[PDB]
C-alpha cells in the first residue's frame, strides 16, 4: 500500500523532472535563436553612454528635434528621441520603410517607457542614460509610441508618433 | 501510478506551451 | 504561549493592511474596463488626490506590508510549534514594533500625497523621506526575525548534534537566509542612495544604479511572499486534505534550490533597461528559468499529495480523487484554489523570464495579470484559509459552521474573481495596453480592447462583493506526517548552501555592478504628482 505508493510516485516524479527540465532547455535554444536574428535589435545595446538631462534639451543632438532624423549608413537612420514628461520629440517621427533605425532614446526628466505600438520596440528611458535600440519598419504607416512606466499624472496621456513613409 | 498527479503536470505542460508558443508567435509577428 | 499573542499581532496588522489597500483594487479594475469611479471613491475618501497615491498604496500596503507580517507570523510560529520551543520573546516584540513604527512613518507622507511613487519607487522620481526611512525600518524588521530564527535552530541544534534539522524549520532556516541575502540590495539602494537623497544630502542618483540594486531585492521578495504559503501548502495542507506529505526529501530540495536560486536573477527586471550587457541579460535568462523548477518540482509533489488524499478517502477513477477530497474546508479550498490559477500564471512567469519574449509584454497589462494570479491569488488565497486553523489555534475561539460557509463564499468569489480578472488583463496587455495608467481618463485609445474590458469590470463587481464579505467576515497545528537519507544529509549541510548561494550573487551582480559604480551619473529629482 503505502511503500508502493511512495515508490511510483518517486518514480514519476523523476520522469517529469527530467521532462520539465527538457522544456525549459528547449526554451533556452529557442531563445539562444531570437538572439541571433534581426529581432534582436531591439534588445538595448549594453553601453553606457552618460549624458545631461539639464542641458540635453539645450545643447547636442537633442535640442533641435526638426533635424534628429539622421542618415548614419546606405540604409540606415539614426534618430535622437527626447522623451519628456508628457510627451515626445519629435512628434512626429518620419522614417521610411525597410532601412535600419537606430533609435538614441533619454530623458530630461523622470523615467519613461518607449513602446512602439505593433512592434518589438519597448525599452526603458533612463534620465543620464541613452538607450539605443534598432528596429526595421516593415510596413509603411503611423505606429502610435505609448509611455508604459510611470512619470506622473500626465502618464496615461502620454503619447508619441512615428510616420513610416511608403 | 499516481494518474492525477500525471493529468495536473499535463494540464501544466499544456498551459505552459500554449502561452509560450503563443507569445513567441507574437514576437515574430512583431519582429 | 507568549507566541501566540506576538503572532496574532503580526497577522492581524498584515490583514488589515491588506483590506485598506485592498480597497483600491476595485476602483482599479474599473479602471482597466473602460469606468472611471474615481469621483465616487473621491467622495468617500477625500485624502486622495489622484488614481496613483491609491495605486501607491494598493502596492505599498497589499505587496509589501501584508505579505512580509504574514512571512514574520508563519515562518516564526510554525517552526517554534515543530520544535516545540519558545521564541526570544524580547526580540519578537521588537520585532513587532519596527515594523509597526516604519509603517505608521511610511504611512504619514503616503497619505499626505508626498510620496506618491509606487511600490517600486524609482528614482529620479522623489519621494518624502519619511516614506524611505520608515520603509527602510519597515524590512529591517525581518533581520531580527532571521536572528530569532537561526537562534531556535542552533538551540535545538546544540540539544541535538548529530540529527537532521526537522522539515519546517529545515524549510524556514533556508528561507530566512535567502532573505538576508535578497535584502542587502535593498539595504545598500537605501543607505548609499535613497536615504542621502531624501534628506537633502546629494543631489542626484543615478537612475540605473537604483533600479539594478532595487531588483536584486525586489525579485527574491515574491519568493519571500510565496515560501510562506508553500511551508503550509508542504506541511498543513496534506492533513487538511486528508492525506500525508508525500516526500520530505523532495520538500526540502524546492526550498534548498530556492535558497539557492532566488537572489542572482534580478535582470529579469531589467531586459528593457540601457547599459546591461546583453550577456548578463542572458544568463540571467536561464538562472530564471531554473528558479521555475522548484515550483515545478512542488507542482508534481504537492499534486501527488493531493491524489493520495483523495484515494485514502475513496475517490477512484482518474478524476475521483479530485470529488473525493474535502470542498466544505475552507482551509483546503483557498490554497488548492490558488494552485490552479498559480498554473497559468507561473506559464505567465516563464514567458516573461526569456529574454525577448518579454518585449512583447514588457510594462503592459499582462504583468498585473501575471502577478494576480501568483500573489494576489495563490498566497492571499492561503493566508485567508489559514484563519480557519490558525484563529482557534492562536485565540482559543472556535469557528461556527456559519462563519465556515461565509469563507468558502469568499475565498470563490475572491478566486473566480481574480481569474476573471487575469483573462483580462493578460488579453488588454497582448493588445498594447500599458500597466499603472489611469485609462478610464483617455476612453478611446484603447478601443480594440472592448471586449477584454468587460472582464476586467465584472471582476471589479465580482472583487468588490468578495472583499466586503471578507471584511463583514474579519469583524494543536494539523501538521501533516509524511509517507535516502543521504540526500537529506547533503541538504542539511545549510553554512555550505549558504555559502554557495551567496558567491553565487556576487558572481551574478559584481561584474555589472563594479561597471556601474565605476561611472556614476546622479541625475536631480522630480516631485510630477
Ligand atoms: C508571489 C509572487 C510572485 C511569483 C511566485 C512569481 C513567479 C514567477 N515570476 Fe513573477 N515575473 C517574472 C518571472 C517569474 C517566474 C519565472 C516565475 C516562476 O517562479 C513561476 C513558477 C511556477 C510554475 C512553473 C507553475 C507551477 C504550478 C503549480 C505549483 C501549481 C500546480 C497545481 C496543483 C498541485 C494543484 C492541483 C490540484 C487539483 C485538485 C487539480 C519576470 C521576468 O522574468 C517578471 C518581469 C516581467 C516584466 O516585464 O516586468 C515578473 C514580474 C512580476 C511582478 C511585477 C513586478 C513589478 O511590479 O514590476 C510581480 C509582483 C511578480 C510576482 C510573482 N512572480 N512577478
Ligand atoms: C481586491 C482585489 C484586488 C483587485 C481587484 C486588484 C486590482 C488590481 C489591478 C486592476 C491592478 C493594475 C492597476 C494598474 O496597473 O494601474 C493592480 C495592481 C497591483 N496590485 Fe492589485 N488587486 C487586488 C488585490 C491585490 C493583492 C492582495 C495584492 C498583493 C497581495 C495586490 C498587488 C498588486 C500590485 C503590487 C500592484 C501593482 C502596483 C504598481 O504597478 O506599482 N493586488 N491590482
Ligand atoms: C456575487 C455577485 C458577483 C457579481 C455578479 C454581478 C455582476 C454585475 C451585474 C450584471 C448584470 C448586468 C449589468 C449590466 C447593466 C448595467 C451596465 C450599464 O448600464 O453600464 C454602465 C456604464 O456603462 C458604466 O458607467
Ligand atoms: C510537443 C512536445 C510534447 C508535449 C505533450 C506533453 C507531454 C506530457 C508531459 C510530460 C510527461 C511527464 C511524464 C514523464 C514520466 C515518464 C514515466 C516514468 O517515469 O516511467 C517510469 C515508471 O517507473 C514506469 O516504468
Ligand atoms: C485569453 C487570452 C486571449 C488573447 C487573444 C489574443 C490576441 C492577440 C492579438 C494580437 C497579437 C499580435 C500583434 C501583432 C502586431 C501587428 C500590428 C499591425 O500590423 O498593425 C499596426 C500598424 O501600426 C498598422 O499601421
Ligand atoms: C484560468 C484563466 C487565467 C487567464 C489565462 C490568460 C490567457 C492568456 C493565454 C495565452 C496567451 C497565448 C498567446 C496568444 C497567441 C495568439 C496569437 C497567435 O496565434 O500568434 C500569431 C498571430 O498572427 C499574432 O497576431
Ligand atoms: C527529440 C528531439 C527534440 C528536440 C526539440 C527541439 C525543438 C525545436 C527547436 C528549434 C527550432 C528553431 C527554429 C526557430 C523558428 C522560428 C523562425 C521564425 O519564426 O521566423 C523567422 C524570423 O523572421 C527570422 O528570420
Ligand atoms: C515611538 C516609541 C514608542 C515605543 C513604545 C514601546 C512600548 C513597548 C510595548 C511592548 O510590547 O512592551 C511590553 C513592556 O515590557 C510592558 O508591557
Ligand atoms: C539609516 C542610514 C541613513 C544614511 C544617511 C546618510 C549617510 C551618510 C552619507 C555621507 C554624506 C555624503 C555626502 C557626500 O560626500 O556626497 C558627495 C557629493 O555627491 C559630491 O558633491
Ligand atoms: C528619528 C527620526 C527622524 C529624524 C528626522 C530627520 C529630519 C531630516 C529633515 C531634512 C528635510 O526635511 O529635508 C528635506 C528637503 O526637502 C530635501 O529635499
Ligand atoms: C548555469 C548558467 C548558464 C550560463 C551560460 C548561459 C549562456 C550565455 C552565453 C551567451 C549568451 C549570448 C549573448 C549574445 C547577446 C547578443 C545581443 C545583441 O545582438 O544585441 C544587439
Ligand atoms: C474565465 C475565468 C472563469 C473560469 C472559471 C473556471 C476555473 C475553474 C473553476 C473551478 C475549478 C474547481 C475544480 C473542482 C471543483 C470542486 C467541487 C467538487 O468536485 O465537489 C465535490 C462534491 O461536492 C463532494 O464534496
Ligand atoms: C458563466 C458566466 C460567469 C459568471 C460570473 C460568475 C461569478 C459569480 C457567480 C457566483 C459564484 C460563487 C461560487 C461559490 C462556490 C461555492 O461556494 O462552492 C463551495 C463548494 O461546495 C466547494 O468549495
Ligand atoms: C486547471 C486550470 C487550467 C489553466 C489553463 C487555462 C488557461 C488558458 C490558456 C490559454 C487560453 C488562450 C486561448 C488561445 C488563444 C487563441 C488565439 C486567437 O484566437 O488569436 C487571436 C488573433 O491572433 C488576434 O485577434
Ligand atoms: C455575471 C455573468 C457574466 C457576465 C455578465 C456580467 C458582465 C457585465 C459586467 C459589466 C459590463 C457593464 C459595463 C461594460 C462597459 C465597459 C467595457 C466596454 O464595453 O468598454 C469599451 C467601450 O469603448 C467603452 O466606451
Ligand atoms: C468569464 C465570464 C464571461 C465574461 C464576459 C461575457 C462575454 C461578453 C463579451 C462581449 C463584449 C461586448 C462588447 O463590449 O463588444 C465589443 C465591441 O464594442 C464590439 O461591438
Ligand atoms: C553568521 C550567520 C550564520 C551563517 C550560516 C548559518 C550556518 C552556520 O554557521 O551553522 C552553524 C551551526 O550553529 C552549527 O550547528
Ligand atoms: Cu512618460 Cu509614463
Ligand atoms: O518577480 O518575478
Ligand atoms: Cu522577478
Amino acid at each position: 500500500d503505502e511503500h508502493k505508493a511512495h515508490k511510483a510516485i518517486l518514480a514519476y516524479e523523476k520522469g517529469w523532472l527530467a521532462f520539465s527540465l527538457a522544456m525549459l532547455f528547449v526554451f533556452i535554444a529557442l531563445i539562444a535563436y531570437t538572439l541571433a536574428t534581426h529581432t534582436a535589435g531591439v534588445i538595448p545595446a549594453g553601453k553606457l553612454e552618460r549624458v545631461d538631462p539639464t542641458t540635453v534639451r539645450q545643447e547636442g543632438p537633442w535640442a533641435d528635434p526638426a533635424q534628429a532624423v539622421v542618415q548614419t549608413g546606405p540604409n540606415q537612420y539614426t534618430v535622437y528621441v527626447l522623451a519628456f514628461a508628457f510627451g515626445y520629440q519629435p512628434n512626429p517621427i518620419e522614417v521610411p520603410q525597410g532601412a535600419e533605425i537606430v533609435f538614441k532614446i533619454t530623458s530630461p526628466d523622470v523615467i519613461h517607457g518607449f513602446h512602439v505600438e505593433g512592434t518589438n520596440i519597448n525599452v526603458e528611458v533612463l534620465p543620464g542614460e541613452v538607450s539605443t535600440v534598432r528596429y526595421t519598419f516593415k510596413r509603411p504607416g503611423e505606429y502610435r509610441i505609448i509611455c508604459n512606466q510611470y512619470c506622473g499624472l500626465g502618464h496615461q496621456n502620454m503619447f508619441g508618433t512615428i510616420v513610416v513613409k511608403e | 501510478k499516481p494518474k492525477g498527479a500525471l493529468a495536473v503536470i499535463l494540464v501544466l505542460t499544456l498551459t505552459i506551451l500554449v502561452f509560450w508558443l503563443g507569445v513567441y508567435a507574437v514576437f515574430f509577428a512583431r519582429g | 504561549y507568549p507566541e501566540k499573542k506576538a503572532t496574532l499581532y503580526f497577522l492581524v496588522l498584515g490583514f488589515l493592511a491588506l483590506i485598506v489597500g485592498s480597497l483600491f483594487g476595485p476602483f482599479q479594475a474599473l479602471n482597466y474596463g473602460n469606468v472611471d469611479a474615481y469621483p465616487l471613491l473621491k467622495r468617500l475618501l477625500p485624502f486622495v488626490q489622484s488614481y496613483y497615491q491609491g495605486l501607491t498604496l494598493h502596492g505599498v500596503l497589499n505587496a509589501i506590508v501584508f505579505t512580509q507580517l504574514f512571512a514574520q507570523a508563519i515562518m516564526v510560529y510554525l517552526p517554534a510549534r515543530e520544535l516545540n520551543m519558545r521564541p526570544n520573546m524580547g526580540l519578537m516584540w521588537l520585532s513587532w514594533w519596527m515594523a509597526f513604527i516604519g509603517l505608521v512613518v511610511a504611512a504619514l507622507p503616503l497619505l499626505a500625497n508626498e510620496a506618491t511613487v509606487l511600490w517600486t519607487f524609482y528614482p529620479p522620481l522623489k519621494g518624502h523621506w519619511a516614506f524611505y526611512l520608515g520603509a527602510s525600518v519597515f524590512v529591517l524588521s525581518t533581520w531580527v526575525s532571521i536572528y530569532i530564527v537561526l537562534d531556535l535552530w542552533r538551540r535545538w541544534k546544540a540539544a541535538n548534534p548529530g540529527k537532521v534539522t526537522p522539515l519546517v524549520t529545515y524549510m524556514a532556516v533556508v528561507f530566512w537566509l535567502m532573505w538576508f541575502l535578497a535584502s542587502l540590495g535593498l539595504v545598500l539602494e537605501a543607505v548609499l542612495f535613497l536615504l542621502p537623497w531624501s534628506f537633502g544630502l546629494v543631489e542626484g542618483v543615478d537612475p540605473l544604479v537604483a533600479r539594478t540594486l532595487f531588483w536584486w531585492f525586489g525579485h527574491p521578495i515574491v519568493y519571500f511572499w510565496l515560501l510562506p504559503a508553500y511551508a503550509i501548502i508542504y506541511t498543513i495542507l496534506p492533513k487538511q486534505a486528508g492525506g500525508k506529505l508525500v516526500s520530505d526529501p523532495m520538500a526540502r530540495l524546492a526550498f534548498l534550490l530556492f535558497l539557492l536560486l532566488s537572489t542572482p536573477v534580478g535582470f529579469h527586471h531589467q531586459f528593457a533597461d540601457p547599459g546591461i550587457d546583453p550577456t548578463w541579460k542572458m544568463i540571467h535568462s536561464v538562472l530564471t528559468l531554473f528558479v521555475a523548477v522548484p515550483s515545478l518540482m512542488t507542482a508534481f509533489t504537492v499534486a501527488a499529495s493531493l491524489e493520495f488524499a483523495g484515494r485514502l478517502r475513496g475517490g477512484r477513477g482518474l478524476f475521483g480523487w479530485i470529488r473525493a477530497l474535502p470542498w466544505d474546508n475552507p482551509a483546503f479550498v483557498a490554497p488548492v484554489l490558488g494552485l490552479l490559477g498559480f498554473i497559468p500564471g507561473g506559464a505567465g512567469g516563464i514567458v516573461n523570464a526569456s529574454f525577448t519574449l518579454d518585449y512583447v509584454v514588457h510594462n503592459t497589462a499582462w504583468v498585473p495579470g501575471h502577478f494576480h494570479l501568483q500573489v494576489a491569488s495563490l498566497v492571499t488565497l492561503t493566508a485567508m484559509g489559514s484563519l480557519y486553523w490558525l484563529l482557534p489555534n492562536l485565540t482559543g475561539k472556535p469557528i461556527s459552521d456559519a462563519q465556515r460557509r461565509l469563507g468558502l463564499a469568499v475565498v470563490w468569489l475572491w478566486f473566480l474573481g481574480m481569474m476573471i480578472m487575469a483573462v483580462g488583463l493578460h488579453w488588454a496587455g497582448l493588445l498594447n495596453v500599458p500597466r499603472r495608467a489611469y485609462i478610464a481618463q483617455v476612453p478611446d485609445a484603447y478601443p480594440h480592447a472592448a471586449v477584454p474590458m468587460v472582464f476586467n469590470v465584472l471582476a471589479g463587481i465580482v472583487l468588490l462583493v468578495a472583499l466586503l464579505l471578507f471584511i463583514y467576515g474579519l469583524f494543536p497545528l494539523p501538521f501533516a506526517e509524511v509517507i535516502d537519507r543521504r540526500l537529506v544529509l547533503a541538504m542539511d549541510r545549510i553554512g555550505f548552501w549558504f555559502a554557495v548561494a551567496a558567491i553565487l550573487v556576487v558572481l551574478a551582480y559584481g561584474p555589472t555592478l563594479v561597471q556601474l559604480f565605476g561611472h556614476l551619473n546622479p541625475v536631480p529629482g522630480w516631485r510630477l504628482w
